[PDB]
């Protein structure tokens, strides 16, 4: 058919309205640039507001702190793969950023002498280690990301940013390497939208649905990504999928990490308090990758509970009626709506889910999205920056923390229009469009639209879901990954008998869905070759097959008197996936981890050690 | 005098007019429910009797036939005192409810009782107590009319 | 095997003077989930592709599948299928928005109104941005408890006859509710020129009390509380001042 | 082809903007209050007109009936009666109505009460038989 295009042009571009995205739209605002937010829906169903737990920041407010035990806590975490500038740059600014939220509006449950609470969560520490268990996260009780993105969204309406609200992005606009703007659907009416901008800012949220079960929104597939791989950029660490420990086990709402950190802990069908032999310091409050492994053995071994004894029971009953209502209300309404139980007297049933996304579009300290030579460094990309969960400054390394993610979405979207405020003078005008601006996108729509294969959208998505499921598992094995990558990328064959039905244009479901299965692909794909082709295991990656940690050193002896191991034989590298879209084909590549802290006066680096909880 | 959004929201509904989108059906599929069939009582009761108070007062003087020769142009027509005392009954029911909920929805103006307990107790509550009353005032007065027909003395 | 039969509402803007109609669909209660978007996600993947509604959380938190299910607005995620299937059930939209197609409504005017009650923060002494917390007492904070937890999802205005008939001029309880949410958090200095934006007529005082805002609300809040709290600072009584910052804070 | 216009800002209401020359304080509070309290002061009055009749009551229930129906039926009218669906000057028509309306009510009773047997009496004939 034909189709009707919009022109737009605006200072700078954001696609997502999400914790990051309005974050960064609000101090673009507020700073005087003149602003489109993008986004596939109304910004308060993002993603963001699923969130429970809190946020994490140094206030100290239940007791004294210092941020640097976080910037440890979070070195760790990462399995060493975090870039430790990055990691740098989030936990300083974590106060601050937190303290706005407060001044923002936002609701924080309260200390008698009247601050932000914080509770305790998973794979937190006092003292660079040593002390005790860490209680740093900040929290509107049960419904963090909730009440956050609200306050955000409200907020926002406060900087005239001009909100494009279910428009669906289909590419970023390239001329030559630089970003111009987004070309996307509006839903409304038909309408193809191209913006024009000095910026774009991609926090286009995770791809959870990527698999068959996750925490996440259906609203999750990755677009974002997908709109990098198609605009020439490779993803980087895309094999670290964070399970969490604890979604509900028929359906795979979250049950949050909150409730572990304020009394709750893991049970076997032995009644055993199996996290005391799995992580004798932490117990219940491990890393998630760790905690999740711990529960994935009980099960394999026998020790599983249920019906077909294949799931565990988070235990919460034995804490007082008033604390779990006061500091856990979402999730004993959740709980009790979805499996049945009285959180005051039976246990939730609960299994590891597919829930996070530490990898996502590469970006330097600054948020600016990048690729990567052997020879010539690392290559910034002009006009782009990218923030929140569907890019990878790698605050993360291998394993997010618990309480992270609002914290890097927050601070890192803050982080946006700090730096382009900074560096955005207000000489260079806006770039004009390039001639055939963008019409590869609505020539994938038309024929994604008019698609008149044999498999339905609905039926290629599904294995692709099942498949990803079984084969990039919580554990994996070489002679199944590789089993995997073969299934995986018959399946980006598949994709040319992709039938569609709704022929229309004013608000299509089918079609956007389908836009999105594309897009999940590309996803998944890169995620299961990466999987694949790491033999190691570090943070939430674990081969069966390769167990062990392989960094540079052996960091298990003294290391006086050792030779480093040279960058292409041990693995502490992040893992970057170059895609054809076309052709689905992935060529590897790998990044070194920056070290350097961002002040070596400031706060040292922390030097690769053995990973124990 | 419209706010500015007000204004705002007038031509969104001229946009969504001209767009000729329909409105999505509202009183024909939404459940009936204590909550609007109460409130929607308290209007038609207090409608009816302001009704009735027109075609009252205003019929009775741009008409002859007045209240007295009217109130026997019907004595004169021969009918039970069951749908006699019935007619009573609807007569006296409006008077009595709309009174009682009307002290019930000021409360809720207070924002007193506001609950859904507390909202179902005094939608009953209100609601009967009224028809009680309206049963009180009318029975009575034909029991005495029956003690007094064929009375003891 | 039991079946379980919808009638969903449905509509194409796209056909040439298209009208409403009502669509039945059977679905094998045993080969789907338990709530109802299950079966809405079941019919649209199998059945017809074509039948459209928006979704994203699937626990009920993100507002997005609200909807009239059975004679009530509440959200398709978290609403249990009629387990009996002599009943046939029957999905509507949103009561009195104008349609987008089938079950998704044009929402942008609550948006407004909701835009227009300036839901941030704001104080008479400007503050130095991240510099420290305000003090709000734990005793202060609670009385938000049952005002931030709303998901703007909908199902109270859309359940409201007098926003069904003056959703221009009236606010509706989804919007005041939230309005209250920022007259009564003791941070905020503007509980005066907040109460001044909804001084007239229509915008609070249109609220005829009739309740089923409460009665639906798929949360469990109850904006008419509310509501009858914005009147009476409208008229009478008073919004408590903040407790001092006591020093150390 | 990707050669098409320039469109502008989608609708979008702006609160702060909007909010500028538009400050008026024209509060319907104080009215309000009064018409409850009006409602109020008649919770006795009417089951004292059940015990106490004749000619000076039916008076005050006219008059005070005459003005609360007054403040009802304007709330009625404003609902049913809204321009969206009577075009703009048909419903003008009927918030001027709703006036007459307040007006003919009290001539009526007035009348009633002046010529007639009055309420009261006119409740005891009808309950006589
Ligand atoms: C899944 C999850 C994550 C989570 C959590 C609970 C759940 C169920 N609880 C957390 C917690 O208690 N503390 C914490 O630190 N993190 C927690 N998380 C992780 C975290 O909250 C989120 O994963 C993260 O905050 C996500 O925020 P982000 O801004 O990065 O992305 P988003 O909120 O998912 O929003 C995405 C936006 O992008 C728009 N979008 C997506 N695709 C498109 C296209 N195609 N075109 C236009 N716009 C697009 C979306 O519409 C959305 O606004
Ligand atoms: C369809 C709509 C038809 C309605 C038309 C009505 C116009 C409204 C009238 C409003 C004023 C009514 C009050 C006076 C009154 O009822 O007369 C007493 C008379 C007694 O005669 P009678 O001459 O004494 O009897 C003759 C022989 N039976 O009237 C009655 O018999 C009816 C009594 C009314 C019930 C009162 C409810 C009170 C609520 C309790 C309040 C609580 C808190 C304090
Ligand atoms: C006797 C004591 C009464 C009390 C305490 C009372 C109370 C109230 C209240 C609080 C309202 C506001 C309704 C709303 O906005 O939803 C109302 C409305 C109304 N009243 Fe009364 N009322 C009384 C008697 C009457 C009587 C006898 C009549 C009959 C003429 C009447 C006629 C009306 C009408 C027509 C409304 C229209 C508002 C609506 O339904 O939305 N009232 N009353
Ligand atoms: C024209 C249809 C009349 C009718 C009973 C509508 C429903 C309605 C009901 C049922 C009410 O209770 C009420 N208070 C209204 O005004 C705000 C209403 O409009
Ligand atoms: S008050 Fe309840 S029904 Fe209304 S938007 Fe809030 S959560 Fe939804
Ligand atoms: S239903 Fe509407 S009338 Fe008020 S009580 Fe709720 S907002
Ligand atoms: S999908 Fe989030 S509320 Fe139904």
């Amino acid at each position: 058919a034909q189709y009707k295009v919009i022109d737009h042009a605006y200072d700078v571009v954001i696609i997502g309205a999400g914790g990051a995205g309005l974050r960064a739209a609000m101090g673009l605002g507020e700073a005087g640039f003149k602003t489109a937010v993008v986004t596939k829906m109304f910004p308060t169903r993002s993603h963001t507001t699923a969130a429970q737990g809190g946020i994490n920041a140094a206030l100290g407010s239940m007791n004294p702190d210092d941020w640097k035990w976080h910037f440890y806590d979070t070195a760790k975490g990462s399995d060493w793969l975090g870039d430790q500038n990055a990691m740098h740059y989030l936990t300083r600014n974590a106060v601050e950023a937190v303290t706005e939220l407060e001044n923002f509006g936002m609701p924080f449950s309260r200390t008698p002498e009247g601050k932000i609470y914080q509770r305790s969560f998973g794979g937190q520490s006092n003292n660079y280690g040593k002390g005790g268990v860490a209680k740093r996260t900040c929290c509107v009780a049960d419904r963090t990301g909730h009440s956050m993105l609200h306050t955000l969204y409200g907020n926002s309406l406060r900087c005239h940013c001009t909100f494009f609200i279910e428009y669906f992005a289909l590419d970023l606009l390239m001329d030559k390497g630089r970003c111009v703007g987004v070309i996307a659907l509006c839903l409304e009416d038909g309408t193809i939208h191209r913006f024009r901008s000095k910026r774009t800012i991609v926090a286009t949220g995770g791809y959870g649905r990527a698999y068959f079960s996750c925490t996440t929104a259906h609203m999750n597939t990755g677009d974002g990504t997908a709109l990098a791989t198609r605009a020439g950029i490779a993803l980087e660490d895309l094999e670290f999928i964070q399970f969490h420990p604890t979604g509900i086990y028929g359906v795979g709402c979250l049950i949050t990490e909150g409730s572990r950190g304020e009394g709750g802990f893991l049970v076997n069908s032995e009644g055993e308090r199996f996290m005391e032999r799995y992580a004798p310091k932490a117990k219940d409050l491990a890393s998630r990758d760790v905690v999740s492994r711990a529960e994935t053995i009980e099960i394999m071994e026998g020790r599983g509970v249920g019906p077909e004894k294949d799931h565990i029971y988070l235990q919460l009953h034995h804490l007082p009626a008033e604390q779990l209502h006061q500091r856990l209300p979402g999730i004993s309404e959740t709980a009790k709506i979805f499996a049945g139980v009285d959180v005051t007297k039976e246990p939730i049933p609960v299994i590891p889910t597919v829930h996070y996304n530490m990898g996502g579009i590469p970006t330097n300290y600054k948020a600016q999205v990048i690729k990567y030579t052997k020879e010539g460094g690392d290559k910034i990309v002009p006009g782009l920056y990218a923030c929140g969960e569907c890019a990878c400054h790698s605050v993360h390394g291998a394993n997010r923390l618990g309480a992270n993610s609002l914290l890097d979405a927050v601070v890192f979207g803050r982080a946006c229009s700090i730096n382009i405020k900074e560096e955005l003078k207000p000489d260079e005008k806006i770039p004009e469009l390039p001639e055939g601006a963008g019409e590869e996108s609505i020539a994938n729509l038309d024929a994604v639209r008019y698609a008149n294969g044999d498999v339905p959208t609905a039926e290629l998505r599904l294995t692709m879901q099942k498949t990803m499921q079984k084969h990039a598992g919580v554990f994996r094995r070489g002679d199944i990954l590789a089993e995997g990558v073969k299934k995986m990328m018959d399946l980006s064959k598949e994709l040319k008998r992709l039938k569609t039905t709704d022929r229309s244009l004013i608000w299509n479901s089918d079609l956007t869905e389908s836009l999105e299965l594309q897009n999940l692909m590309l996803n998944a794909t890169q995620t299961i070759v990466a999987a694949e082709n790491r033999k190691e295991s570090r943070g939430a990656h674990a081969r069966d097959d390769f167990p062990k940690r392989e960094d540079e050193y052996d960091y298990s002896k003294p290391i006086e008197g050792q030779t480093k191991r040279p960058f292409e034989k041990h693995w502490r590298k992040h893992t970057l996936t170059k895609q054809d879209p076309r052709t689905g084909h992935i060529t590897l590549d790998y990044r070194p981890v920056i070290d350097k802290t961002l002040d070596p006066a400031e706060v040292d680096w922390i030097p690769p050690i053995i990973r124990s909880y | 005098e419209k706010t500015p959004i007000q204004v705002w929201g007038w031509d969104y509904l001229m946009r969504q007019r001209a767009l000729k989108r329909p409105i999505a059906p509202h009183l024909t599929i939404y459940k009936p429910q204590m909550t609007w069939m109460v409130s929607g009582l308290h209007r038609v009761t207090g409608c009816a009797m302001a009704g009735t108070l027109l075609i009252g007062g205003v019929g009775f003087s741009v008409l002859p036939l007045d209240f007295t020769t009217f109130v026997e142009f019907i004595r004169g027509l021969g009918i039970p005192w069951v749908i006699l005392d019935t007619f009573k009954f609807i007569i006296a029911f409006p008077i009595a409810f709309h009174t009682l909920n009307g002290i019930r929805f000021i409360g809720f103006d207070m924002a007193k009782g506001t609950d859904i307990p507390s909202i179902y107790r005094g939608a009953y509550l209100v609601l009967g107590l009224a028809a009680l009353i309206s049963l009180a005032v009318v029975v009575y007065p034909r029991w005495e009319r029956h003690k007094k027909a064929t009375l003891p003395t | 095997k039991r079946i379980k039969t919808f009638e969903i509402y449905r509509f194409n803007p796209e056909e040439p003077g298209a009208k409403p109609k009502l669509q039945k669909f059977d679905v094998d209660l045993d080969k789907c989930g338990t709530m109802v978007l299950d079966a809405l996600i079941k019919i649209k993947n199998e059945v017809d592709p074509t039948l459209t509604f928006r979704r994203s959380c699937r626990e009920g938190i993100c507002g997005s599948c609200a909807m009239n299910i059975a004679g009530e607005n509440t959200l398709a995620c978290i609403c249990n299928i009629d387990q009996n299937t002599s009943k046939t059930t029957k999905i509507y939209p949103l009561p009195h928005m104008f349609v987008i197609k089938d079950l998704v409504p044009d929402m942008n005017l609550f948006y407004a109104q909701y835009a227009s009650i300036q839901p941030w923060l704001q104080k008479k002494t400007k503050i130095n941005l991240g510099e420290k917390q305000q003090y709000q007492s734990i005793k202060e904070q609670e009385k938000l408890d049952g005002l931030y937890e709303c998901i703007l999802c909908a199902c109270c205005s859309a359940s409201c006859p007098s926003y069904w008939w003056n959703a221009d001029k009236y606010l509706g309880p989804a919007v005041l509710m939230q309005a209250y949410r920022w007259i009564i958090d003791s941070r905020d200095d503007s509980a005066a020129e907040r109460l001044a934006r909804m001084q007239d007529g229509f915008s609070a005082f249109k609220c005829h009390t009739i309740m089923n805002c409460t009665k639906t609300c798929p949360k469990h809040l109850n904006p008419a509380r509310a509501i009858g709290e914005i009147k009476m600072l409208l008229t009478k009584m008073k919004t408590k001042p903040a407790p001092l910052p006591t020093p150390a804070n | 082809t990707s050669a098409a216009v320039t469109g502008a800002a989608p609708p979008q209401f702006d609160p702060i903007a909007a909010e500028k020359g538009f400050k008026p304080l024209h509060s319907h509070g104080t009215l309000f209050k009064i018409e409850r309290y009006f409602a109020a002061a008649m919770v006795p009055l009417i089951p004292a007109a059940y015990f106490i009749h004749g000619r000076e009551m039916d008076l005050c229930l006219a008059l005070a009936l005459t003005l609360h129906v007054h403040w009802g039926v304007w709330g009625v009218v404003n609902d049913y009666g809204r321009p969206f669906v009577l075009g703009d000057t048909l419903a003008a028509a009927v918030r001027v109505g709703a006036y007459i309306f307040t007006a003919c009510l009290l001539a009526g009773l007035l009348y009633f009460n002046e010529h007639d047997v009055g309420l009261t009496r006119a409740f005891e004939m009808v309950w006589e038989l």
